[PDB]
């Protein structure tokens, strides 16, 4: 929301906001993460099976 | 469309087990006997498929495979050597 | 100190 108003001489005005986020990742790494994982495949595997 | 859908089958394995002893040894003239076995194949007892190669003379002073195949080939094998 | 990798395995 945002206003400003004049009388005057005088102005005063106002900026105020609120922002939200939910974040979900899909962890990286060299450990047992998703995609070093999924590259660790050989080729003649079916991964979506 | 995705492509690369899993193409498997389940094969089943045999389960074959020994009867008596991995070598025997016996005099000129006395005669070879089965000391038996028994074969699992997914838990249908298949024992009667069971395939013993060669064989063992007994008036000639020998060693015999027994095997398993399952319905794609897989097999399970063990001997018994036998002397005169 | 400097982080460490590891080798997979084969």
């Amino acid at each position: 929301a945002r206003g400003s108003h004049k009388a005057g001489a005088l102005t005063f005005s106002s900026s105020l906001n609120y922002a939200y986020q939910k974040n979900n990742f899909a962890t990286t790494g060299q450990g047992l993460s998703m995609l070093n994982s999924l590259y660790q495949t050989p080729r003649d595997i079916s991964i979506i099976g | 469309d995705k492509s690369t859908d899993d193409t498997s089958k389940v094969t089943y394995f045999v389960t074959l087990e020994r009867e008596g002893d991995e070598k025997i040894v016996l005099e000129k003239g006395q005669p070879f006997v089965e000391p038996g076995y028994y074969a699992e194949m997914n838990g249908e007892d298949i024992t009667e498929s069971v395939q013993i190669k060669g064989s063992v003379d007994v008036n000639t002073p020998y060693n015999l495979v027994y095997a398993a195949y399952n319905e794609d080939g897989f097999a399970k094998t063990f001997t018994r050597t036998v002397y005169v | 100190g400097g982080g460490g990798g590891g080798g997979g395995g084969g």
